[PDB]
């Protein structure tokens, strides 16, 4: 749901939420199959990786919708280190406008101080670096 | 709620405002008498943006009319919509400016400005939460330039927080109708660059070009030009009046358009345009509107956008359309003509969409561009100004009314500085 | 040459004492260093400055920097330059609490008087000493403030109207109907200064009990008249001395601003940001053409954005020589503002001034021709 390639990073955690006619044998087999594949990379310090939940109520269908009626549904919430990539792109744009102080007077005229820009940028840089170390292989 | 106050000065401004009021009224459904005769229920939801209530379930527009010659006031009253306005707002005098900026700004306008300001204060006090002003006038004239500039200065002094707009007709390059156009245009721009918050530059030559080439008319009159300008004026501020998927207040347009305080001159545009008898051939849709909107022939500013770079641009759509098509088209336009867009703004297209299109137009789009090429216009005036100031061609008429050469010199310097700023970004390279 | 700079460290203030804080600014000679409390053992930073003043102590002389020392370092040279015939300018800079007013005005009760009182004192002392039959002097004063993009006069009594700004085509920007007053005794200028400081607009805030809501400019026009009736002519040299006190950057949420105070802070911040932009642009401009090739790339500096930059057109660049006085707060909590002050002071160092003395070209050409004929006469006589 976000324009970032998960293959460039490593998966750190995963939650699966199943709705409908689902059995634990099938989800165990699915988890084993996903663990077998090589394209999906898990960090070394999370040997388990997966959390599973199952619910009986199947999803509903709104009149005039577009999704079809289905018997089984899945929602995944995955914590990966690919996100950073998207942040990096946005940072570039910010710099290209902040070198010339474009549009800054609108912000300053409503109570903001100029320096408050720069601090935030540095703060952002700090978060990104901590998403590049949490994934370095242990030694 | 967002109330707008409308002011009109001079022959050009008054006629444009009359046609504009004849338009908005239809969009909201108001009879010439004042009573409401409409069909939809959204028309009264936000009628207070422009109109005030009156006891007999009547609506009166929130306009002010200004001049120093009763002729235009008589013409407006003796007209189809003369009875819609409040009589007390017809402020005027005698012995008009006579195409002299000094008489308009210092001698004659200084007497009537107090009454005009009293009416403006009375009108603005009743508003629940005033948004901004807008004023229509012509720079090449007398009354219009002087009194409009004086009113802009005073109102900015009194109401520093609110938005000020202007729809000004600038002198054309070749089609000329006054011999002392450059003096008035320069003296007016010297103050417009400082005081107002937005400005839309109209040129008669561009409107005639659109009428003859696109609309394929045979005898255009000033009514059609007023039509085009009124269409644009109505389309700019649609999102205050009707619901939509992406709203765009005037302040939002101001923030996204101008990157620096002194660069608030825009080129407007409107689409579509089928010239009639050929509507059956053109398929109306989103990419067709985008194609017509960015074309050079459509622009009303009489300046080629291909000679510079777009500092930025805004598009306001009206209709029922998909958001993906709009976003894809704006991205495609940005990527295709990559040379003509400035490179240190990563994305320089503002988008808004409204659900209620015009009376009989399944779709429509308004365009507000901010590009360096506008400098050409100023250069023309400056050149002509020098050609008449080196020998003091008609100067005494101004000096008899209480001016001096220093005023002319500082105005010329300020406009030249504006031209230099706009030229600073025009060339490629620059980058980081 | 370039601009002069005199950074000064302020002592602790009770707001920084009730809330615990630590000194972070160190300095030695021309160098001034700052360490990031955020993460230590990361990257100590240093900067080079012509002058630097320590003011944490007072009875002890351990690197202590009295106001008299600052005056002797900057104002004495500037007064000498003014007597030579250069227009000269001082301008203060920093943030709410830095101590720009302490340096400019100081305290009337204290012997430690600010730069402007001491400059006026020394100027009148030299006028009294050097007056003669063949040498005389004239002095006039003016004092203006910029509140919110409006120029207001201070010596002029209560006048509700504002003053217009107009550009003379040859002499540049100026302000029309400024009450320009002459002076003949130190008492007159002292009383005028007291009245001006009294009539200034000042409001209280969390950062300072008595803060300034307006930029202030003090101007002295000084004329030398050489009256050797046999040979010389009068009104030979005219000089302009400008002393500028700027408002301190407002952080809004930290200052407890609200209502009108917030709008004043916003206008002050807009003016300061415009000033920073010109300073950076002018510095880059002079730096580039000086070393790059010499092409005189036509990137022009934009001063018509704010009245502050517009009225200081000449002092920032042109026929004026100048100095920047950046005050600094040593408290650890005030880290980012201190870094901004340091960086913009360093940028201001890169700026080049081009003060030049000018007189009537006819007189100059006559003198040059007189020297030429003297040379030729010496040639043929030999
Ligand atoms: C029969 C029909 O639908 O044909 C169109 C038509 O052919 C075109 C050419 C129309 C036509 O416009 C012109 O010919 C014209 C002439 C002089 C100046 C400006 C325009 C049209 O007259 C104009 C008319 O526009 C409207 O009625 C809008 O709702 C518009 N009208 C007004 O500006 C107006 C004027 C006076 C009183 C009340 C309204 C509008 C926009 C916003 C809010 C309210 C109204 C329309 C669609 C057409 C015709 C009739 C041919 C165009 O104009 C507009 C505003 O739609 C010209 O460019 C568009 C594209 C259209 O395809
Ligand atoms: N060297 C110093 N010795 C003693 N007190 C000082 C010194 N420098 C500054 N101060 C004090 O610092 C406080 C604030 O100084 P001030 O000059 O008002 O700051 P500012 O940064 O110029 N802000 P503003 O008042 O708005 O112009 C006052 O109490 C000064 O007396
Ligand atoms: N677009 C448009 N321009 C007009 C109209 N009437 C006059 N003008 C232009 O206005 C200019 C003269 O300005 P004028 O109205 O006399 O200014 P005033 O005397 O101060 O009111 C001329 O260059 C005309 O081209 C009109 O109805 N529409």
């Amino acid at each position: 749901m976000v324009k970032c390639d998960p293959r460039h990073g490593k998966y750190m955690a995963c939650c699966l939420l199943y709705r409908g006619d689902v059995v634990p044998k099938d989800v165990n087999a699915a988890i084993a199959t996903i663990k077998t594949k090589r394209s999906i990379q898990f960090v070394d310090w999370c040997p388990t990786g997966f959390k599973v939940g199952i619910n009986y109520q199947p999803p509903t269908v709104v009149p005039g919708g577009d999704l079809a009626k289905v018997q089984r549904a899945v929602c995944m919430l995955s914590n990966t280190t690919a996100i950073a990539e998207a942040w990096a792109r946005l940072d570039h744009k910010f710099d290209l406008m902040y070198a010339k102080r474009a549009f800054v007077h609108w912000y300053v005229g409503e109570g903001m101080e100029e320096g408050e820009f720069s601090e935030a940028r540095e703060d952002m840089a700090a978060l990104e670096k901590d998403y590049e170390e949490v994934g370095v292989d242990s030694v | 709620m967002r109330e707008i106050v409308h002011i009109q000065a001079g022959q050009c401004g008054n006629q444009i405002g009359a046609k504009f009021w004849e338009v908005i009224s239809d969009e909201h459904g108001i009879d010439p008498t004042g009573s409401y005769h409409g069909d939809s229920d959204l028309q009264l939801e936000r009628i207070n943006v422009y109109y005030n209530e009156a006891t007999g379930n009547k609506y009166v527009p929130r306009a002010i009319l200004v001049d120093l010659e009763p002729g235009t006031m008589d013409s407006v009253r003796s007209g189809p919509f003369g009875q819609i306005f409040r009589p007390d707002n017809f402020v005027f005098g005698q012995s008009g400016a006579g195409n002299n900026w000094a008489k308009g700004h210092y001698t004659e306008g200084a007497e009537l400005v107090d009454s005009v300001l009293d009416v403006v204060r009375k009108e603005s006090e009743s508003c629940d939460c005033l948004q901004g002003f807008q004023l229509t006038h012509s720079l090449g004239g007398g009354t219009g330039s002087g009194m409009g500039t004086l009113l802009i200065s005073k109102i900015r002094e009194e109401y520093p927080d609110r938005i000020m707009n202007t729809f000004s007709v600038m002198p054309s390059p070749k089609v000329s109708d006054t011999v002392v156009e450059p003096y008035n245009a320069t003296l007016s721009v010297h103050q417009l660059v400082e005081n107002t918050d937005e400005t839309y530059c109209i040129d008669n030559e561009a409107l005639y070009d659109i009428c003859f080439r696109t609309l394929k008319l045979t005898t255009p009159t000033y009514g059609d030009l007023n039509h085009l300008v009124s269409a644009t004026m109505s389309g700019v501020t649609t999102c205050l009046r009707f619901p939509g998927q992406l709203n765009a207040d005037l302040r939002k347009l101001a923030v996204n358009m101008v990157p620096f305080p002194r660069l608030h001159f825009f080129m407007p545009g409107f689409a579509p345009l089928t010239s009639r008898g050929s509507q059956q051939y053109r398929a109306l849709t989103v990419p067709e509107l985008t194609q017509q909107m960015f074309d050079s022939k459509n622009m009303m500013a009489a300046c080629d956008p291909r000679h510079g770079r777009y500092l930025t641009v805004a598009a306001i759509f009206r209709g029922r359309m998909s958001m993906k098509e709009v976003d894809e088209q704006m991205l495609n336009v940005q990527n295709k003509n990559s040379s003509y867009f400035v490179e240190w703004i990563p994305n320089n297209v503002k988008t808004a969409v409204c659900d209620i299109p015009p009376r009989g137009l399944k779709m429509s789009a308004t365009f507000i561009g901010n590009s360096t090429a506008i400098q050409e216009l100023f250069k023309r005036i400056s050149e002509q100004f020098t050609a008449m100031f080196r020998r003091k061609a008609f100067l005494h008429w101004y000096t008899g009314e209480g001016m001096d050469e220093m005023e002319f010199t500082e105005a010329e310097s300020n406009m030249n500085d504006l031209v230099s700023e706009y030229q600073q970004y025009q060339d490629a390279t620059a980058d980081e | 040459a370039s601009v002069k700079v005199a950074v000064r460290v302020r002592p602790f203030n009770s707001r920084e004492m009730s809330r615990d804080s630590k000194c972070i600014i160190q300095m030695s000679g021309s160098t001034t260093t700052i360490v990031n409390p955020k993460q230590p053992k990361e990257t100590p930073k240093s900067f080079s400055f012509d002058y630097s003043y320590w003011s944490h102590t007072s009875p002890e002389d351990i690197n202590y920097a009295s106001q008299k020392q600052v005056y002797r370092d900057i104002g004495e040279e500037m007064l000498q330059h003014a007597f030579e015939g250069y227009n000269v300018c001082i301008f203060a800079y920093g943030q709410t609490g830095a101590g720009k007013s302490y340096t400019m005005m100081g305290k009337q009760e204290k012997d430690q008087q600010g730069i402007i009182p001491q400059l006026c004192e020394d100027l009148f002392s030299r006028i009294n000493d050097t007056t003669n039959d063949n040498m005389s002097y004239s002095v006039e004063v003016s004092y203006m403030e910029i509140y919110c993009e409006r120029v207001r006069d201070l010596l002029n009594p209560k006048n509700k109207g504002n003053l217009r700004v107009r550009e003379h085509p040859l002499l540049g920007p100026y302000v029309e109907d400024l009450s320009k007053l002459a002076v003949t005794s130190y008492n007159d200028i002292q009383d005028l200064m007291d009245s001006g400081n009294k009539a200034r607009t000042v409001a209280a805030t969390n950062m300072n009990e008595t803060s300034s809501r307006s930029h202030a400019v003090f101007n002295i026009i000084f004329t030398q008249k050489r009256h050797d009736a046999e040979t010389n002519i009068t009104t030979e040299k005219v000089s302009k001395i400008s002393l500028v006190d700027l408002a301190g950057s407002e952080r809004a949420d930290s200052t407890g601003a609200k209502g009108t105070r917030l709008k004043e802070g916003a206008n002050i911040n807009k003016s300061l940001t415009t000033l920073g932009k010109v300073i950076s642009a002018l510095a880059e401009m002079d730096s580039g053409p000086n070393k790059n090739k010499k092409k005189k790339k036509t990137d022009f500096i934009l001063y018509r954005d704010s009245v502050l930059t517009w009225l200081l057109r000449e002092n920032l660049g042109g026929n004026s020589r100048t100095a920047m006085v950046a005050a600094l707060s040593p408290a650890d909590i005030n880290y980012d503002e201190t870094l901004s002050t340091l960086r913009y002071a360093d940028r201001a160092k890169q700026i080049r001034c081009n003060a030049v003395i000018n007189e009537d070209p006819n007189n100059k050409l006559i003198r040059e021709l007189k020297d030429e004929v003297t040379r030729l006469r010496d040639l043929l006589y030999a």
